[PDB]
RNA sequence: GGAAACUCAAAGAGUGCUAUGGUAUGGUGACGGAGUGCGCUGGUCAAGAGUGUAAAAGCUUUUUGAACAGAGAGCAUUUCCGGCAGCAGAGAUUUCAGCUGU
């Protein structure tokens, strides 16, 4: 049987664990029936991963009681001998049982990498890129485990290569969700942020621009139209040029929403060029997505570019003095609104009127500003 | 080499000690 | 040597590892011939390195049009270039057993570091993971592959014939 | 070479060692030319401003007092550096603080059992010289029952371990 | 690597009362290596031993051990043994003759008069109750709780797990004693005729008939180490025999008087013979040398045991008393009845019990368990006796939570691997060997009057 | 013959269950981690060589070199660490991350 292999595994490290004399050879017995009970229950039929999950916590909680009696026996804090690593390994190798078992529980996989990372110093970052490596195989479309294996890959050792090839690889398989798109283009300006800021950092002590996280914005408008039109209406097209223009319309209403996400949390990327890297996306949604946005329907979506644009000078604090600027730029944006719209017109001027009050002695210019947005 | 409480609460979890057990099952003495 | 094996189905693609050989001059024997049937030996053969399954009946649709017409389709590009080794064009290229001796062409137009077999001992180990099927996968699927087998084989057909519902 | 392999308890028949390929890993490309619409976008925008990163390199690579004082630029350049960068200022530090260091009761009867001498053999076997030496051989059982699983294991397994589906071939030694 | 219990799993081999050969030279030191590390390895296994064995320690001096009571010992431990400690008062029929199955699941009872009984005596389940009316005399299971062999008026009888009857045996004509030799499948039987007999129980076949040449068998104990059978006989002779020669292997001179009870230790190193002269002796089997002589016992010992851990259960009639370390080579273990004055160097009893009304038919522990049952004139009694049972038993030797189908697969292996009853010898490591004869060298074929002084050329 | 069952046994057939060590964990300080050097893989370019030819081109090449891209799949050895504080930093009172000397 294999409970007899791994039980006699078990034994060099407590012929070393009673010759430092920290345990006896009655308690060592009564570890090693709780360790029998628990490697017979591993390895036999109607296994667990609870069963793993207690053999894991047993074998961590011996492990603590052996540095606890190691400190109080020998006041050392390591033996340097072998029954001080041995018990780690015993812990990793019933991770990698239980998880060639049952490798589909992503609580068990999560467990085994968080414990892989916090051993420290002792584990190998390349033994950690082996099981990051088999789980992404068995789990490509999952895609929580490519964001968690590129944020460990850039978030700890700032690989870039690695961690955009990593990317880029997830993207392949699941070019569906848009929390990846979100994460990739959030890596691509945490890069470049770190980029310009060591440039800033050299310059203070002694090109490449945000146009990398506009083409993967395009691609991810372009890809993620194609997979939404592809998803719904699904077996077939037998729908009639109704239900054709029903989902073009839907897929870009889908599109414009994860885009105004793009921008809610794309503002507060405040070290590179914000105002370029915010409207290179305006002059990307401006333009025309085959079903007529600005001269049909989604007329509100386009309001709403239209304020985002007369706006985007205007993010700024109470502290008005670009509105004292460019606040006719704002005015001539009304105008040319309400030039050619009819409800939308009485909308644009009351809400910017009220996100110029909300937003903006000081009450006194505050009344001039009053009196300009009244 | 003295004792210590903590090391005696995980001992107690590793050895699998129902001292404790057969204490308190001799101790509770159906007080409520 | 049949290094690995591309197993496609409703649910997805795999992509299993070839432990041990079969025997080929014994092919045709009774031992060998039945130890795919017995699965406690089977598993002594197979072991399943990847699966990556369809984002819905749509590109199950899509793929199984693209196995049936022998193409590689892109989720199939995908699987395999995360899979594969990436060996020589010139020597010792890595072995692939498909079912489809028509869809490898298909396979090396792509990968030309991959030759790709399917004669009876391929067929006969891609029949194995057949016959055993949701045994091998260890659980890691979405969805009874037998419901999306009655969902797969009535969108092919309806697509083949161009039923309409009008 | 075929001293040794006469000599070697365990001959395991993959014996010419397989040309082992990179692996197939998650962490780099498969292909080494852009596969996606993205990767190809990605790599043309990175080659109208190349991102090798050895200007990266040679900018970390610049940066007592310097040890007391500078303990906030020390952290920024801590948090600035990138992979090989970190990597070559670990080996610069190493380096540098290496170059710092160094009647009678009992009746036995003798007649031959004649019932199993059949059990015992008949001389001493070849390869051995004396009875002494053969019955060394013979003094412990092998079995599952008598041994432990790792020594049943060991006592167990053959010489010649091949493979069950692959092709042997002859072997070739380095330049003879 | 050093072990300090290697010499229980340590193997004796062969001394002549070094090579040149390169490749014999290598092999032997491989073997020599392979020796060493198996014998390491597998003395590491105390470790993995699950159990203790159990033990009664006096804790002062005025606390002697063989006044510790019965009932005193049942309110000690736990309830599980204290519910194992039977007790079957079976008055009716005769003096009960107990045996056990070799794991202790099955009790097999037989009175004087007709009462047989096979039971499951832990569960409540008996499984066979037969009243056959005519005086039997002891019994045996064979391999399993599935047959068992009786020795009735005259024959002796195969009865299957339920009790019908399966064969009466036309030979072993009168039987007092049955045993059977669990891996060589062989039934032995010898009684009031001066005869042994052992008999296949697989095949069928009666393997061999042997005269004794002494009269009736006294006294019938097996060897559990080599198999060979020791009869006491009323020379005060114990022979050792095995069913290959027609003369006894060893005879030896144990008692004066008949021989009335002999016990051999599990490991083969012991035996404890009761005489009828009053007179208890410890035998060393291997080398033949007589350890102990206890004479002037206060009645004759009419029976004696040995435990699985060593263990000496001698009974007197109303009597048991156990000894503990009693079989061991110093002086100081002669088992004695008091310390005279406080004597540490006298092995006084390490418990006794009074059975006041009768007188015990025989002695028997129960296998892996801490009991002795002595069945007696009105049933059976199981003593909690503490030091008395291997804690840790193998479980694929014999298991004493076997299933239906453990058993079965169990019986089918065993019944596979049945060693021929040529292979019984005085030691059992003879048969890989040589001949003792055939020249312990292998032969390489290579070596395969000055006057008379003149008429001298006369 | 019949009836009952959370009854006790003796056997037969089929089905289910990852039923998975092709020679068992990454490591008896004999060790591990970091880095270096050797080794290995892939494509590209260049050189050689063959073959072909008016010259070629092409094709072949277990021939070498170059930079590049890597794999974790091998092998050394004293290059450092698994020593101590002082100090700031990190995550949820425990563990984690670098400077000045023992």
């Amino acid at each position: 049987s294999k409970t007899r292999y791994y039980l006699e595994q078990c034994i060099p490290e407590m012929d070393d664990l009673v010759e430092k004399g920290l345990f006896t050879k009655n308690e060592v017995s009564l570890i090693m029936k709780k360790r029998t009970d628990f490697e017979h229950r591993l390895n036999s039929r109607g296994s667990s991963i609870n069963d793993y999950i207690k053999y894991i916590n047993y074998e961590s909680n011996v492990n603590k009681l052996r540095a606890k009696r190691c400190k109080r026996i020998l006041q050392v804090k390591k033996t340097n001998s072998l029954s001080d690593w041995s018990i780690q390994q015993r812990i990793g190798f019933i991770y990698q049982r239980g998880t060639n078992k049952f490798p589909q529980d992503l609580k068990f996989w999560a467990m085994y990498l968080n414990y892989m990372k916090a051993r420290g110093n002792q584990t190998s970052y390349k033994k950690i890129h082996n099981i990051y490596n088999q789980l992404l195989k068995l789990h490509p479309t999952n895609v929580d485990i490519w964001i968690s294996c590129a944020k460990y890959e850039y978030e700890v050792h700032a690989n870039f290569k690695s961690c955009r090839n990593i990317f880029q690889n997830g993207l392949r398989f699941n070019p569906d969700v848009p929390k990846l798109w979100y994460e990739y283009v959030k890596f691509e300006l945490n890069f470049i942020t770190k980029l310009i800021n060591r440039r800033k950092v050299m310059g203070l002590i002694n090109a490449l621009r945000g146009d990398i996280a506009l083409t993967i914005f395009d691609v991810c408008m372009k890809t993620l139209g194609k997979h939404y039109i592809n998803k719904h209406k699904g077996y077939y097209a037998i729908s009639d040029s109704k239900m054709n223009i029903e989902l073009n319309k839907e897929t870009l209403n889908y599109l414009f929403s994860e885009s105004l996400r793009y921008i809610k949390l794309f503002d507060e990327f405040l070290d590179l060029e914000r105002d370029y890297l915010i409207n290179h996306v305006l002059q990307f949604w401006k333009n025309d997505m085959y079903d007529l946005s600005l001269r049909k329907d989604l007329p509100e979506l386009y309001l709403k570019t239209v304020m985002i644009d007369i706006t985007l000078n205007i993010r700024y604090m109470p502290v008005e003095k670009l509105d004292i600027d460019q606040l006719q730029l704002s005015v001539k944006k009304y105008f040319a609104y309400i030039s050619k719209l009819d409800s939308a017109s009485v909308k644009s001027l009351k809400n910017e009127y009220r996100s110029y009050l909300q937003d903006n002695a000081e009450d006194d210019p505050r009344y001039k500003i009053l009196d300009l947005i009244i | 080499p003295p004792p210590d409480e903590e090391e005696q609460l995980l001992a107690k979890f590793v050895f699998g000690d129902t001292t404790d057990l057969q204490e308190n099952l001799a101790k509770f003495n159906a007080d409520f | 040597p049949i290094e690995y094996l591309l197993f496609e189905e409703p649910t997805g693609y795999a992509v299993f590892k070839v432990k041990l050989q079969q025997d080929d001059i014994g092919s045709r024997l009774k031992e060998v011939q039945e130890q795919i049937n017995d699965f406690g030996a089977f598993t002594k053969l197979i072991e399943l390195v990847s699966f990556a399954p369809f984002k819905g009946a749509a590109e199950a649709l899509e793929n199984a049009n693209d196995i049936s017409e022998g193409l590689v389709s892109e989720s199939l590009k995908a699987i395999l270039d995360l899979n594969l080794p990436k060996a020589s064009s010139k020597k010792k290229n890595i072995t692939l057993a498909i079912s489809d001796k028509n869809l490898g062409p298909s396979i090396k137009e792509e990968f030309p570091y991959v030759d790709c077999i399917s004669n009876e001992l391929a067929q006969d180990l891609i029949r194995g993971v057949r016959l055993h099927g949701e045994k091998l996968f260890k659980g890691l699927q979405s969805g009874d592959l037998e419901r999306a087998q009655l969902g797969l084989g009535h969108a092919y057909s309806r697509a083949k014939v161009k039923f309409s519902v009008q | 070479i075929v001293q040794q392999n006469r000599r070697a308890d365990h001959l395991i028949f993959p014996l010419n060692k397989p040309t082992e390929h990179n692996h197939a890993s998650a962490f780099t490309r498969t292909q080494d030319v852009p596969q996606t619409e993205l990767q190809e976008k990605v790599d043309q925008v990175l080659q109208e401003s190349n991102l090798a990163n050895p200007e990266k390199d040679s900018k970390f690579e610049e940066l007592p007092e310097e040890m007391r004082k500078r303990t906030t630029e020390m952290r920024l350049m801590r948090e600035l550096m990138f992979r090989e960068e970190r990597k070559a200022r670990r080996l610069k530090k190493i380096k540098s603080k290496t170059y710092r260091k160094i009647l009678q009761n009992v009746i036995i009867n003798e007649k031959v059992n004649k019932k199993n001498l059949k059990y015992q053999s008949s001389a001493v076997p070849f390869p051995f010289e004396n009875r002494e030496q053969y019955e060394r051989s013979l003094r412990m059982p092998i079995g599952q029952e008598w041994t432990s699983r790792a020594s049943h294991q060991e006592l167990i397994k053959p010489r010649i371990m091949t493979k069950p589906g692959q092709v042997i071939d002859p072997l070739k030694a380095p330049f003879k | 690597k050093e072990r300090e219990n290697q010499n229980k799993f340590e193997r004796s081999t062969y001394t002549n009362n070094q090579t040149k050969d390169k490749k014999l030279r290598a092999g032997l030191k491989k073997i020599d290596e392979q020796y060493k590390k198996a014998v390491s390895s597998a003395a590491a296994t105390d470790y993995l031993l699950p159990e203790s064995n159990g033990y009664l320690e006096p804790e002062n001096e005025l606390e002697k051990t063989f006044k510790v009571q019965q009932s005193e010992i049942k309110s000690s431990v736990d309830v599980s043994t204290a519910n194992k400690a039977l007790d079957l008062s079976l008055k009716e029929f005769g003096p009960y003759h107990i045996k056990y199955a070799k794991n202790g699941t099955h009790l097999l009872i037989t009175g004087r008069k007709g009462h047989v009984a096979s039971m499951d005596w832990r569960k409540g389940q008996l499984r066979a109750e037969l009243f056959l009316n005519e005086t039997c005399h002891s019994a045996t299971y064979l391999q399993n709780e599935q047959y068992f062999a009786v020795a009735q008026k005259k024959y002796t009888f195969i009865y299957d797990h339920e009790g019908t009857e399966l064969h009466r045996l036309k030979q072993h004509i009168e039987a007092r004693h049955l045993d059977f030799l669990p891996y060589h499948y062989l039934l032995v039987t010898a009684g009031e005729t001066g005869w042994l007999k052992y008999h296949d129980v697989s095949t069928g076949q009666l393997v061999s008939e042997l005269r004794t040449k002494a009269g009736p068998t006294m006294a019938m104990a097996q060897n559990p180490w080599n198999a060979v059978m020791h009869l006491g006989h009323s020379n005060g002779t114990v022979s050792l025999w095995s069913p290959s020669m027609p003369e006894p292997l060893v005879k030896l001179l144990s008692a004066r008087g008949p021989v009335n009870s002999i016990a051999i230790d599990r490991s083969g190193y012991y035996m404890a013979t009761t005489g009828a002269d009053r007179s208890m002796k410890i035998w060393d089997i291997r080398n033949f040398k007589q350890l102990h002589s206890v004479e002037s016992l206060p009645t004759p010992g009419t029976n004696v045991s040995i435990s699985d851990t060593g263990l000496l259960a001698l009974s007197r009639g109303p009597h048991v008393t156990l000894w503990k370390d009693a079989l061991k080579l110093s002086g100081d273990s002669k088992p004695c009845f008091g310390s005279m004055g406080g004597n540490p160097h006298r092995n006084t009893p390490y418990m006794s019990h009074l059975f006041a009304g009768n007188k015990v038919e025989n002695l028997g522990f129960v296998p892996f368990e801490d009991l002795l049952g002595v069945g007696h004139q009105t049933g059976i009694t199981n003593l909690i006796v503490p030091g008395a049972g291997e804690a840790n038993y193998d479980a694929l030797e014999l298991n004493p939570f076997e299933t239906k189908k453990q058993r079965q697969e169990q019986e089918v292996r065993t019944l596979l691997n049945k060693l021929p009853a040529d292979t019984i010898t005085l030691d059992p490591n003879s048969i890989g060997s040589v001949d003792k004869r055939s020249s312990t060298i292998r032969l390489n074929a290579k070596d395969l009057d000055v006057i008379e002084e003149a008429l001298s050329r006369f």
